[PDB]
Formats: C-alpha cells, structure tokens, sequence
C-alpha cells in the first residue's frame, strides 16, 4: 500500500507518544518535511497549528482533514475574536485524541488523489488510526502515569540602569522606568495611604519579573483494556490529564478527560465494527491584551519594583486603589485572583462501520461518523467603579484618567453546539490478473455541518464581585446564531498494479454543495497518481529500496455558509473603542449588510503537480526521500475588501492562483548498528515558495488580512507572497539620510507605509539522533526555522515603557541621531541640510516608545529561531526483573519539551511561537503580550500487565 | 482641547504628525458610505411617499457635506453601485455641492401634503422642521460658495431670500435617544470615557477667550485645575514642551483643566445648534442687508440660545451687555468678529465638524502672529482667542490643519482616489 | 486594518 | 550572550549639566560675577557619529553660544583650534582644557556625579576675559535641580 | 467529592445584600398590590 | 405583541461503585457478603434568553425586538458517598436471609 504516488510520512504511536503531550501533533513540530506545526502558546489548552505546503486558503481554513478511524474528525478552534483587548485560547478539535491511544499516524501532503475524502482533503490528511485488541500475556492492562513541571523559558531581555520616572525624571508613580540612572539611594514610591508612604532603596531588581512567575506542574494518568480472539477485538481506554501552568495561581488550568471503547466482531462474510469515544475538557486562561490583563500590567513595571512584594492584600499599598501606579494597569495578582474567563466542554464522537465481502472479489462498506460538542464559556470582570472609585488615589484623586473608568463589571456565558454527521458507501473490487492487480472501488458521501450557539451578557454588575446574569440593574445584551451546510458526492479510485513494480492509479469525485448557488453546485476533480519501484528487477542488494512516483490531480472546493445573498442586519455602527446599536429608543432597524453577496461565485479547484524519489541503501541504513511540488489553489471564495463607497466593504468573489511550490527533503541513516548499540541521525529539510498570483484588480490587487488602525498591517497582494507587512518608516532624503524634526530631533514619517517583510519562513529544518544501548534509549530533536517576520507587542511595551535594554543606549545622554538631516521647504523647493537639534533628554523616551529610527516597522520582529525541541531518555527495564511480578514490561522514562531557544540578536524579546489571533492564517499576524512561553520537563512510568 | 500631559492617544492629532495611513478617519469613512448612505438609497428604492424621501434626502445631502467639508472631493454620481462600478470616482467637492442641494430641492418640490409614515428620531414626523433644516443647510452652503467667490453673485441673492423668509428650524437639530449604558451612548463619549480613559484637557486659545469676556459657560465641560483651583488652557500641540519646560512634576494632569465628560453619557449629537442658525443670519444681516438693527437680534438670538443650552437661561448679560457687547464695537468687522467668535464658542462640545470648517471659512478666529513657544514666554503678546499653530507641527508648510486625508480604505482599493496632498492644503472653498 | 489600540499612560 | 545597549561615538561626554560660570579677573578666580546661578547646558554628538567633534550648547542661557568642539574621547577631553563660529548668533568662541571626568562631582544630595570643566573665551566680550565653566551631570531627582 | 457545595449559586452571598440594594423592593411591592388588584377591586366598590 | 424564547439546558450524572464480593459454600449453608463504595454527582444548569415585541412580526429570532430582553440562568449541583454491605446466607436452598 506503499503504491502511493506521492510525498506522505508514517509515524509509529510509540514515537507520538513518548514526549507525553496532551496533544497528539505538537511532539512531530519540525520532524516532518512540509508539516508545519506550531502552538499558539504555552498556555495549557491552547491549540496548535498544522499547515501542509503553505496557506492556501486566503481565509482561514488551512488545517489538514483529520480522519480517525477513516472518519472525518471535528477539529473546530475556540479563541478570542478580541485579541487586542482579551485574547484567550480554548483549544483545537484534534488535542481530544488520547495520544496513548494512537498505532499509527500517516500524514498525506498531496491534493492530487483526494476522492476519498472529499475536498478538505486538500490541504493535506492527518490520517489517524487508533489500537485494537490483541492476543499478548497476560491480562491485556497498560498504564501510564506522568508528572511534570513547566518553567518559563525567554522573557524580555531588560535595562538594569534606570529606575521608575518619566521624561529622565523620578517620579513615585510610574508604569515605567524612564527615570534616573540607580544611585542606591532611599527614594520614595506608591501612593500614600493614611499619611504614609513606601520608601526604599533605588536600585535595579533584575530577577523582579522572573520571580513572579512559578513552576507550572502537570499529573497524567492514562489506563486501556485490550484483548482479541479470532474473531472479535476489544479495547477500552481512559486518559487524565491535570494541568496548572506557570502563572500565578490557577488561571492556567486544562483538566482534559478522555474515554473509548472501540470493538469489532467478524461472523462469516460479515464484519461489523464501532468506535465510541468521550472527551471532557476544562480551561482556565489568564487573558492577554492591552488592557487590565495580567501580563500587559505585568510588563508596565519599573526595573526597581519588587514584583513578588505586591501579593499580599492586607498590606493596603497593594489595594487596587492604592497600587503603585494608575496608568491604565492594575496589580497582576488582583487580576488574577478576580477575573474569571472560563471555558468546559463535552464531547462525543464515533463511528459504525460495516464490511461485507462476497463473490470473492467484492467488499461493501457503510461507515457512519458522529460528532457532537457542547461547550459553555463563562468571563468576568469586576466592577472596579463601585469597589474602589470614591476616596482613593487611583481612584477619585484620577479622575477621568482612573483605571476604574468606566471599569463597572462585566459578566456573559455563552453556550455552543457543534454537531458533524458523515456517511459512507463504498463497494470495493479487486482481482489478480496474470501478474497484474486491479483494485476499484466506487462511493457516496454525505456529510453534514451545523453548529449554533446563544450569549447572554450583563454590564454594571450591581454587588460588584458576583457573576451572575441577575446581578445588573441594566439592559442584557443577547446574541444567537446558527449554520447548517450539506454535502453529497460519487467518488470512485481505480487501482493498476502491475508485478509489484508498477502502480497506477486515478481518482475522480464529483461533490453537489449547500453553499454554491443553486445554478452550479456540482464540482468534478479528476487526479491520476503513479509509482515505479524500480529495484524490484534492476545483483546487489546495496540499493534495498528505489522507488520513483509522480502526481498530478485537482481537488474542489465550495464556500463558506451563506455568501450568495444578500442580508440585512440589525443596525450598528463599530465607532472607535465601542458601538452604538440599535435598539434607540424604542425602535429597532436594520441597516443593508456591508458584504455584497453573489449569485455567480464558481467553484475553487485547486491543481498540484508532484514528483518524488524514495531510495534506501545497506539494509535501510541510509535512507532519503525527495519531493517537489507544485500547488496553485484557484477561484478559491472570499469575502474581498472593496472600498465602502460602493456601498460595501467587501464582495464575495472568486481569487485567482494562491500558489505554493517548494521542496521536501528527508534523510535519515544509521551510521552505527552493533547488537548493543545503534545510532541513527534524521535530517528534514522543507523549502516554500509562496506567492499569490492574481486577487481580482478591479478592487485592487490588496487586501488586509488584519491590522491595526493606522498601524502595522499584513496584506495579500497581486504579486507577492502570502502576508505582507506594512508598517510605518522613516523618511529619508535621496541619499539614505533619516529626516528628522527641527524642533524636537525625532524622526518623520513617511508619506507612506513601507513593505516591511511577509510572514512567511524563507526554509524550515529538523535534525534529530535516536541511540538505543541495551534497552535504553535517547532521542533529541532540534528544530530550525529561519526568515519571516511578526509583529510583536512585547517588544513594544518595553520600548514604550523603557524597560527593553536596547532603550539604554546612549546611555541616555541627548543625541542626535547619526546621519540626520532638516527638510528646508520654502513653497516647491525641497533642500536638506545636517540636523543639528538634538534628541532632548526629555523626549528619549519618546524616541524609543515610536520605535526609534525604525519607527513602528521596528515592532516587526524576525520570526526565525533554533529550538532543542525535545529530549527523550528511556529505560526498559529487563525482562528477567519482571518475575516474580505480575508485570509483563516497565518502562520509566524522562523527557523534555520546548527547552532552549536562540534567536538572532536583533530578537531579545519573545519566542517566536506564540500568537494572539489563533491557530491559523490571522495567527501569523504576530503576538500581542501573549504569555511567556515555557519549558517543559517531566517524568512518565509505562507498566504494562 | 489637547491632549492630557499624562495619557497618549491623541498626540498625533494634536501635532498634526499623522499621515494618510493613520486612517484618523477611515471608521467614519465607513459608516458613512456602507452604512447611512446605503441604507439611504435602499429606502429610496422602497418607499414612494414624498415625504419620507424628502428627509431621506436631507440626511443623504448632509453626509456628502461632510466628507466634502473633509477631503474637498468625494465619490459622488458614481457612488453607491456596488459589483456595478467598485471603484467610483471621486468629484469635485463643487460638483458635488451643487449636486446634494439640487436634491433637496427636487425632492421638496416633489412633496404633496402627505404625512411621514417613517421612524423619525430627529423631528417625529414634523414634516415643517425638515424643512427648516433643509433651508439651514441651503445657508450653510450657500456661504460657503460666497466666500469660495464661485457664482458669488446669485448665491448671495438667494442667501437673503433665505433669511427673509426665516423658514428655518426651532430649536436644535439633535439625535437626542441616547441612554447611559452600553452601546446605546453618545459616540464621542463611549469612546473617549468607556473605551479610552481622559484624553483631552482644554486648549488655550478656548480658555483664554472665555476668562478674558468673563464668561460663565467656562464651566460647562471644563474643569478647574485640581492644583490650583483655576481654568488653564494647554498651548497646541504643546504637551511634550510643556513637560520640557516645567519639569514632568509640573506638567501633569493636575496642573491643566480637564475635559469633563460626566455631561457627555447621554448627550445629544447636534447636526445644526440653532445658535449656529442665528450667528449664521446675524452674520448674512451684518453684511449682505445693512440691517444693524436686524442682525443685533440675531446676533443676540445665538448668545442666548446656547446660553439655555449649556444651563445659564439668565446670564447672557455678562457678555452681552458686558463689554464684548454689540455696542462696544465700532467697525463692521468687529461685530462680524463678534459673531464668528461667539459661534466659535456656541459650538464647543456640541458640534466640532462645523466649527473646523467655520473656522476655515471666515478664518475667525485669526492665526495668531506669536509661535507657541513665544506665547508661552510672555502671554501678553497673545490675543485671547486666536489660534495657535501647533508648538511641534508636522506640516512641512506650517500654519493650521486645512483638510483630513483620504481614507486608506479608498486609497487601497479604489485607483481614482485622488493622490494624498498634505493637510495644509485647503478644500475648495477655503480660499485665505 | 481595523481594531483599535491606545497608548500607554507616562 | 548580554546585549550591549550601544550609543553614539561620543556617548560618555554627551550630557545634561547643571554648571556655573566663573571668572578670571586680575588673575585671581572670581565666583559667578554675572550672579547667574546653577544654569543649564547640554553637549552632544554630532550627525556625522565622529569621535572627533561634539556639540557645546550653553542652551541659551549664559552667553548663547553653541559650537562644535575637538574631542579626544580617551582622554576625556574637548578644545578648539583657536576660535570657532558660534552657530547660535554669528560670533565666535574658544575653548580650552576641557575634560570630562568621570564620577569625580558630587550632587547636592552627596552623591557621585560626572564633572564636567572648560575654559571659554568669547570675540564679542568687552573685557575679554578666560571663564571657567564647570558643573556635574544632571541626575533627574529634583532634589539635584536649581 | 466535596459535600460542602450547598450554598445557593444562583443567589448572592448574603454578606453582599445591604440596605441600598433591598429599599427600593418596599415601594415596588407595596405598589405593584395596591395600584393593582386592590385598586382593581375597589374601582368596582367605589363604582368607578 | 409576539414573543421568542430559547433555552438551553444541561444535565450531568456521575455515577461510582467500588465492591468486593464473597461467595463460599460451608456444608449446606451458604454465605454471600457484598461490602461497597458509592459515589454519585449529579449537575444541572441551563440559560434561558426571551425578547417580546418582535419588529418583523413573523420572524422568531433574538434580534427581531425592539424591547429589552429577558435572560435568566440557574446551576445546581449535588454530591453524595456512601458505604453499605449486603449479607445473604441460605440453608439448603429452603431458607434466605438477607441483611
Ligand atoms: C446500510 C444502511 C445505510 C444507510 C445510509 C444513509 C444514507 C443517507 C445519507 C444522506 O443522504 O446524507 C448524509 C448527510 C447527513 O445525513 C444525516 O444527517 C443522517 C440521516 C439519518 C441516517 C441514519 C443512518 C442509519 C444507519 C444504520
Ligand atoms: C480502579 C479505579 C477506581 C476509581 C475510584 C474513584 C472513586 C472516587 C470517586 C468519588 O470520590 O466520588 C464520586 C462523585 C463523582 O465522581 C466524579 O466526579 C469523578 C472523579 C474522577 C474519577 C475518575 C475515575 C477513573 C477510573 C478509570
Ligand atoms: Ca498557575
Ligand atoms: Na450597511
């Protein structure tokens, strides 16, 4: 069944297993060639990206189909639509597979031979296939119990040399540490609370941030049942997973519950089967963003405070309306011990299937797939008005510049239904003739989405600390919605065989769906794939393996749900920071909606092209595979930005060409292999050429995939790759030299943004080495991924707030910057002659708050790193241990995840994996003060009975 | 107002070192053209009733006004098409001028006597107000063309058969539905004391003005100065300055009058003040009739109108029979200075799009002689009420703001946005 | 773009 | 692996400083005959990043002079070659031994604090007399302001 | 399994219930009796 | 003047028994003990969202009103463990006791 035609990787569950994540995909991160795998954060629960050869899709559907046990797999994403003001992670429909439960993973990278799975099969599968039941000594119990520990692995590189003020002056209520070069002198800080006032040594406290932060701890316990006969199989499986991560107390919490049960039983000609598997799950996030979230409170604090002084509220300098300074933050344990943001869900899934062969050649097939989900999110704030406003500094002595304005408490729940149903027919043939082998197998599929949800939020909640919908005297805000889409198609996948030598094979599907208008809801993808392996029949017996395959099909694809009609809404009007909505006062209305719906939309199809090597020499000990690909995803349907004066602010439309070429490469040898020892390497290389090639011109050849108003913004445009850059830029005189001010010495900007980088790594490689020494075993895998940029807060918050080290540079002495000039313009004569105004001491810390010479361009960080991306020490115990035991084997076993990374210099601030805009294409965007990520290490005993 | 020493969001306007792609105006953009003006032509296609057409127009033709009062053109004869034409092109703010007031007229002379069957949260089916805020605009833009000199002649003719008639509004036209909660606020004041916290603190040239005539309004939406107790004023753009100067202790919010936003929550959202109505007559009376007599009264209308406003019914006195009286002023332009400063004040915290381009008009208030940073060394060379031209100024040439940018939304996506000019040069009937 | 951002307090 | 924060040619002797002008009459050292007190003054890099020139800004308030001066950065030291165009008003200035020494001041609160010393002599003074210009870098606690 | 869960979630602690927050009721009930189904039945008495 | 509801409401029942059971035949007699844990749980909760006056006088949807809405929301929540014993002897296959 190797007579595949193109690029795809198997990987054993013992592998998927051992680094011990909650999650199945996030151990393969940079050990797969053109699986690009990446976690939105270290928050536990959080979910993980998987992109195959690139974004194709312009928005925002480019995980793989996940297909379990063959049946299409929910893998929906719960994640903030807010991430500027309260981004929070909830989790990926994949993280509910129990890891312990998997045999074998086969990830298939090409979109040429997807009749199978229909169309979102097109970027990529991830086809799963879960244990059974087997005969083996002796009772058929296994169980694994972890524990481990998480630690908090790059913070911000940080200024040791001025403490808390503005302007270069001392000040006693700062966010920041714009003040003085550190004297050791006693200064005082804080408010004053009853005529008294904190006073202390005004010195650096390097370690104060570091020492905020705790070991995240996580316990694990997973148990399954197996047995068979000859007949029958039956496994049964239960998984728990307990984590409270790195921050303060338990806002980072994920309680993850898993139990199946999957059987079959063969009678006859007759076999029928069925998998039925449970997950439970509970997340608690400590939400990011600019507001009064922990970490961006976190980050607004002078170099000379004492974070882990700030903890104990019975010391009533550290009471919310006495906290040190007001600027727009508040306490970070406060926020933590008083905010909730909440998310449980159940979830049930699985699937029927039912063979039948008969006239000796002939199988039929019926496999229903079920998915069902229940979730409930639940987030508060306090109302800070009413707690704390009236007699405090921070507080009525504030005014309308107050952190507890209009902070009047907020409380919603919203509750979500998701429910997928897929059916499949098949009738598979197949016949030895002569030294040929065909195999053809036609099929239905039905298949349908639907998912819905109601949200019920109160404001100014009445006692301040209760969330409870009661606890308002004011209007309640509720929303509902609902999506229903259905999908029917013929597929049929025809087999030639010829000698084990030759495989040919074809494919063609034809879908009928919901969501294209009703005059052309029918697409066909036809897909032709061959393989030659062509040392069967060439001697030698040093090539053990050559195989050569080539590619090339469609794939089709419908939209979105409801984009072919026109809607009207009910009227609101998105105002900065806020809306205005109807219902005033009294009437209600409904305004026309501002995307233009169309009734000619086509169907997307995407085309590929592939060819690949497959060669292993010396009994496998040195292997290699090579592929190229060659990817154009066209008339894909998007929701297109066009210019509100049409009346509209964007229309449905099909693109042109998103296309992906690139290179997969993966090497592997065992250089040494005695009876007690082997050693093998693994080198994976992985090279993408994005580039959109046409978005419809007649609304230009741009549009945003997100930004900031007036700020750092990624684009898809006409000719380049997928996720450009625009951020704002210094100008400069016709000779490289930066205009600066006359007046104050900082830079001006440019008339226009300037194209800053793309999202996209230049090339992405694993290297990892496995040594086995008399059953003791030792991985590491390193993880390279170099180019791209991303847009990082981090960094913007500690230049803004002068924590950043790169903010000591002049040693904040007044400065010109070097190779400054004036624009002298009288009327329509532009002329530049050398700055001499110098950079105030003043104004330094305005210099560094825009973002020095680069302006806001310099908060576009390289996205490139090295990461040890795990480490994995096994013992197997010696069977002759195991005898006067009832055990069969024991593993104990030691590993860490996520352990070291480097960056270039010009990066001292993030790991570059994290986002705060989800796990796929909006994701790239960058990070906006999402949390710190961790280093994971732990323990993991195996005993099997 | 400035920006509050203490906080951010708004030093780029303050400075004028925004660009075209700060997008200071691309929300606005939107909901104008994709909500109101949509909404607008559909309601138009559905119903036939005169005289909700005829109000439907009259809100139409006031958000032309405003872009055009903001960028001089905008789309226009080609806007609103949808798949039809996505990239219209942008007229002439003249041509479109004349375009909106020749839809007001045609859709009053298509009016027959029938009510409005119509949700109307502006004037409650008063057929008669609408018109009065139709001649208000016709007023409006009539002065425009005037002092833009183009067709001055007729326009001036048809100015005084306005005012004669006196077929105007009564009170204000106002979106008075607003109530203190949650997405049902005044917009300026959800955003800028729900989503932002205080941001603006009194500008100077409005402080100066009001404590030099005495005035009593001076304590509606200005607040004393929590350090000392009185009504400061911060020079524009002058904040960074201040701080440079003063020393950060000495230039925090507590030593300038803040903004006060407790009276915004529920605050209506002016479209026309009726003081603005009366300056505006009082000023057509002082200079295109020769009726003293007259224009006084309107003059005097306006005075009082906002004082009631602002909850001072009974104290017009001290500016009108004070000193800056319509008496204790000798030459024709020192009344006509009387009326466009005493617009200038009646239109603070009410409606700020047309004191800009009021302002811009009549260029009265003047641009003051002095540098902020001379003003600041010895007030007395300053005039109170006169502009400033910001201490940092990102104009290349100076001077005070004249226009806003193009929305980065239509430069994007639409090829016959006129290219970005910088916002010194003036729309066009700005013409000194 | 779209979606605000504010400064920071100093 | 510590990233080093950088800064301009002349970073050490750029500076803030709180001075106060003496005068060398009849020989004998004269405190502050002008009565001007504790004054500002600023000096600086220039656009060019040399380690050979730096800005002298009295800041407009003793004389009003503003020129570039030679540097000798290892020294710590900063004169000019006779007499310099004055940038601020069309005059002229001289300076001589001029050094900045480091941690050598102390601040009106006793604490260490970078000294800053130079001669100056202007083309435009009547008298025609040597100041002495001296003073220490300028903390940030207002307690070290005058 | 923790039995002590028999506080009333769906209510507030009865710490946080002050004065302010149970005045307002007395009105409210005594109007909602006397403005309603009395009032109701002695429009017929007094023959309204 | 119309009206539209929708409730969701969630239910979630725990269950857990812990046994060991003993079973012997001495002579005629025989003896069948039976010592237990029981734990159970159980959780309902539910939210419920109501707008009346509905603008489009046909259309059933929380949008669809110029009024307030009405939301309410409940949970409870119950939990209880016990231990027991079951104590069967018998004579004969003539005589049962039970305790
Ligand atoms: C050997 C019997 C094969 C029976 C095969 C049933 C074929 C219909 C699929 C179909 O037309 O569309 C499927 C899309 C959604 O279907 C549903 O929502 C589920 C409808 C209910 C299906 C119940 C299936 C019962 C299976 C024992
Ligand atoms: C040989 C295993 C014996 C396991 C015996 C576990 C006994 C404790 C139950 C308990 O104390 O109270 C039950 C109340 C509800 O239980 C839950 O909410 C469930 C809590 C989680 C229980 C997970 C059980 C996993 C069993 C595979
Ligand atoms: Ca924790
Ligand atoms: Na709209």
């Amino acid at each position: 069944e190797k007579a595949l035609g193109y690029a795809a990787t198997s990987v054993g569950g013992e592998k998927i297993a051992e680094s011990r994540t909650s999650d199945v995909m996030s151990s393969l991160a940079g050990k797969i060639a053109g699986v690009q795998i990446s976690s939105t954060s270290s928050d536990p629960g959080a979910s993980n990206s998987v992109i195959i050869r690139g974004v194709s899709s312009l928005s925002g559907t480019n995980q793989p189909l996940y297909v379990v046990d063959g049946v299409p797999l929910n893998n929906s994403t719960v994640y903030s639509t807010d991430g500027l003001n309260s981004g929070y992670d909830f989790g990926n429909g994949a993280n509910a597979i129990n890891p312990d439960d998997v045999a074998n993973m086969t990830i298939l990278k090409g979109a040429a031979a997807t009749a199978l799975y229909g169309s979102r099969a097109a970027n990529g599968v991830v086809m799963i296939t879960t244990k059974s039941g087997r005969k083996e000594k002796g009772v058929g119990i296994e169980y694994n119990g972890g524990v481990q520990w998480s630690t908090v692995l790059r913070l911000p590189e940080f200024q040791n040399e001025f403490g808390m003020g503005w302007n270069g002056n001392h000040t006693e209520l700062e966010n920041g540490s714009w003040g003085p070069r550190f004297d050791g002198s006693m200064q005082l800080w804080g408010n004053v609370y009853n005529n008294s006032q904190k006073l202390k040594p005004y010195v650096a406290m390097p370690d104060n941030i570091k020492d905020f932060f705790d070991a995240g701890f996580r316990y694990s316990n997973s148990l399954s049942f197996n047995g068979a006969t000859d007949k029958s199989d039956y496994y049964v499986s239960f998984s728990q997973i307990s984590d409270d991560g790195m921050i303060p107390t338990d806002a980072d919490s994920y309680d993850k519950y898993t139990f199946s049960a999957r059987g079959s039983h063969k009678a006859g000609a007759l076999t029928f089967s069925s998998s039925l598997n449970y997950a439970y799950q509970k997340n608690n996030f400590a939400t990011t963003g600019q507001g009064l979230s922990m970490l961006n409170s976190l980050y607004q604090t002078p170099r000379d405070i004492s974070i882990i002084g700030l903890e104990d509220q019975n010391d009533p300098f550290n009471t919310p309306g006495y906290y040190y300074t007001p600027y727009g933050v508040m306490n970070p344990y406060y926020i933590l011990n008083n905010y909730l943001n909440e998310y449980e869900s159940e979830r049930f899934y699985g699937k029927f299937q039912l063979d039948y062969e008969f006239l000796k050649y002939f199988k039929f097939t019926y496999r229903m797939g079920l998915d069902t989900t229940t979730g409930q999110s639940d987030k508060g704030k306090p109302n800070l008005y009413a707690l704390y406003y009236e007699g405090t500094p921070n507080g009525e002595g504030q005014g309308s510049s107050s952190p507890f304005s209009g902070e009047t408490g907020q409380y919603s729940e919203q509750i979500t239904r998701r429910r997928e149903i897929n059916q499949d027919i098949m009738v598979n043939f197949n016949m030895p003739v002569n030294d040929f082998n065909i195999n053809a197998l036609v099929g239905f599929n039905g298949n349908e989405r639907k998912v819905s949800y109601q949200y019920s939020e109160v404001n100014d909640l009445t006692i301040p600390t209760w969330f409870n919908l009661k606890n308002s005297g004011k209007t309640p805000i509720v929303e509902q919605h609902m999506e229903l889409r259905r999908l029917m198609g013929v597929f049929g996948q025809f087999e030639g065989s010829w000698k084990n030598m030759l495989y040919l094979t074809v494919t063609a599907r034809n879908d009928w769906s919901s969501t294209l208008p009703k005059e052309n809801r029918s697409f066909f993808y036809p897909g032709i794939t061959g393989s030659f392996i062509f040392s069967e029949l060439l001697l030698q017996d040093v090539i053990t393996f050559g195989k050569i395959r080539a590619s090339w099909g469609k794939t089709g694809n419908d939209a979105d749900v409801y984009m072919v009609n026109p809607v009207y809404a009910q009227s609101s009007n998105r105002i900065p920071f806020g809306s205005l909505t109807f219902p005033l006062g009294g009437v209600n209305a409904y305004s026309a909606g501002n995307v233009l719906g169309s009734n000619t939309l086509s169907p997307e199809m995407t085309t590929e092209s592939e060819v690949g090597l497959n060669m292993a020499f010396f009994k496998n000990r040195l292997s290699f595979d090579v592929s190229y690909y060659n990817r154009n995803t066209d008339k894909q349907i998007f929701s297109l930005a066009m210019d509100p004066a049409s009346g509209y602010t964007a229309q449905n439309m099909n693109l042109g060409k998103i296309r992906n070429r690139g290179i997969e490469l993966l090497i592997s040898g065992t250089p040494i292999r005695t009876k007690d020892f082997s050693w093998e390497l693994t080198w994976n290389f992985t090279k993408n050429w994005s580039k959109v090639i046409s978005l419809p011109e007649e609304l230009g050849g741009i549009t945003t995939i997100y930004g900031l108003n007036g700020g750092t913004s990624m684009y898809a445009i006409t000719g380049m790759p997928v996720g450009v850059f625009k951020a704002q830029v210094a100008e400069r005189d016709p000779q490289g030299r930066i205009v600066v001010n006359s007046s104050t010495g900082l830079p001006v900007e440019a008339s226009e943004f300037g194209i800053c980088g793309d999202m996209n790594n230049k090339y992405q490689m694993g290297v990892s080495t496995n040594l086995k020494y008399k059953g003791i075993s030792l991985g590491i895998d390193f993880d390279i991924r170099q180019g791209g940029v991303m847009y990082s807060r981090t960094k913007d918050i500690n230049y803004f707030t002068g924590n950043a080290i790169q903010t000591a540079y002049n040693d904040r002495n007044p400065l010109i910057v070097p190779n400054s000039v004036n624009k002298i313009v009288n009327g329509e004569n532009v002329t530049y002659v050398e700055n001499t105004t110098p950079i105030t001491s003043s104004n330094i810390y305005k210099y560094w708050g825009d973002g020095g010479s680069d302006m806001g361009s310099c908060f576009l960080v390289d996205k490139s790193y090295v990461k040890l991306r795990s480490v994995v020490l096994g013992w197997d115990l010696p069977k002759r241990w195991l005898a006067k035991t009832p055990f069969q084997a024991v593993k104990v076993s030691a590993y860490g995840n996520n352990l070291f990374v480097w960056t270039p210099s010009s990066n001292t601030f993030i790991d570059p994996e994290m986002t705060s805009f989800g796990n796929d294409l909006e994701g790239n965007y960058g990070e906006y003060t999402a949390n710190p990520s961790s280093r994971r290490f732990g323990f993991n005993l195996m005993v099997k009975f | 107002y400035e920006q509050k020493p203490e906080s951010n969001q708004y030093n780029t306007l303050c400075e004028y070192t925004f660009t075209e792609s700060s997008q200071q105006m691309d929300y606005s953009y939107r909901i104008l053209f994709a909500g109101a003006l949509e909404d607008a032509k559909q309601v138009l296609e559905k119903t036939t009733n005169p005289a909700d057409r005829f109000a439907t127009t009259i809100l139409r033709a006031y958000a032309f006004q405003i872009m055009v009062d903001n960028t001089s053109d905008s789309p226009y004869s080609e806007a609103l098409q949808g798949n039809a034409n996505a990239t219209p092109k942008w007229d002439t703010g003249e041509t479109v001028y004349k375009g909106i007031l020749g839809e007001i007229d045609a859709a009053e002379a298509a009016l027959d006597g029938s009510g409005m069957d119509v949700p109307d949260l502006i004037f409650n089916k008063n057929i008669a107000q609408w018109k009065g805020f139709a001649n208000a605009l016709r007023l409006r833009m009539y002065l425009r063309f005037i002092d833009a000199n183009i067709d001055a002649a007729s326009y001036t003719e048809k100015v005084k058969t306005l005012v004669q008639n006196n077929e105007f509004f009564t009170g204000d036209v106002k979106l008075d539905c607003f109530l203190d909660e949650t997405d049902k606020r005044n917009p300026w004041y959800n955003t800028n004391a729900v989503g932002l916290t205080g941001n603006h603190c009194a500008a100077y040239p409005l402080v100066s003005y009001l404590s030099s005539t005495g005035d009593p309004r001076i304590a509606y939406g200005i607040s004393k100065t929590d350090a000392d107790g009185k009504y400061v004023g911060q020079l524009p753009g002058g904040k960074t300055h201040m701080q440079s100067i003063l020393g950060t202790d000495n230039w925090k919010n507590k030593n300038v009058s803040a903004i006060d936003y407790s009276i915004g929550a529920t605050k209506p959202v002016y479209f026309f003040t009726q003081a603005e109505l009366q300056f505006l007559i009082a000023e057509v009376y002082a200079r295109f009739h020769n009726d003293d007599a007259n224009a006084k009264s309107a003059y005097e209308a306006g005075v009082t109108a906002d004082f009631a406003v602002r909850g001072f019914a009974g104290q017009e006195n001290t500016i009108l029979e004070g000193a800056c009286a319509w008496s204790a002023a000798s030459t024709q332009a020192d009344k006509l200075n009387l009326i466009y400063m005493q617009k200038w004040v009646s239109l603070f915290y009410m409606d700020h799009m047309e004191a800009w381009s009021e302002i811009r008009r009549t260029d009265c208030p003047k641009l003051s002689s002095y540098s902020a940073a001379q003003i600041q060394a010895s007030e007395s060379v300053y005039t109170p009420g006169e502009l400033v031209a910001p201490w940092t100024n990102g104009l290349e040439a100076g001077g005070l703001m004249k226009r806003m940018t193009y929305p980065l939304s239509a430069r994007q996506q639409n090829v016959n946005t006129p290219a970005g000019v910088p916002g010194s040069t003036p729309v066009w009937w700005d013409i000194k | 773009g779209g979606g605000g951002g504010g400064g920071g307090g100093g | 692996n510590d990233t080093e924060p950088g800064g301009t040619a002349v970073e050490k002797m750029a500076g803030d400083w709180w001075v106060t002008v003496n005068a060398f009459i009849d020989g004998k050292e004269v405190e502050d005959p002008f009565g001007a007190g504790h004054l500002q003054m600023s000096t600086y890099n220039t656009a060019s990043n040399s380690e050979t020139e730096m800005w002298l800004d009295d800041l407009g308030n003793f004389w009003e002079y503003k020129l570039k001066v030679n540097v000798n950065y290892a020294a710590r030291t900063f004169s000019t070659t006779g007499f310099v165009d004055n940038v601020t008003y069309e005059s002229k200035v001289k300076i001589t031994d001029g050094k900045v020494l480091e941690k050598a001041a102390t601040t009106p609160s006793g604490m260490p604090a970078d000294s800053i010393v130079y001669m100056v002599q202007f083309d435009d003074d009547e008298d025609g007399l040597t100041y002495k210009v001296s003073g220490f870098r300028r903390t940030g606690f207002p307690a070290d302001d005058f | 399994c923790d039995l002590n869960i028999n506080d009333d979630p769906n209510y507030p602690m009865n710490d946080q219930v002050t004065a302010d927050l149970i005045f307002p009721s007395i009105s409210a009930s005594i109007a909602s009796a006397v403005g309603g189904e009395i009032y109701n039945y002695a429009g017929f008495f007094a023959q309204y």
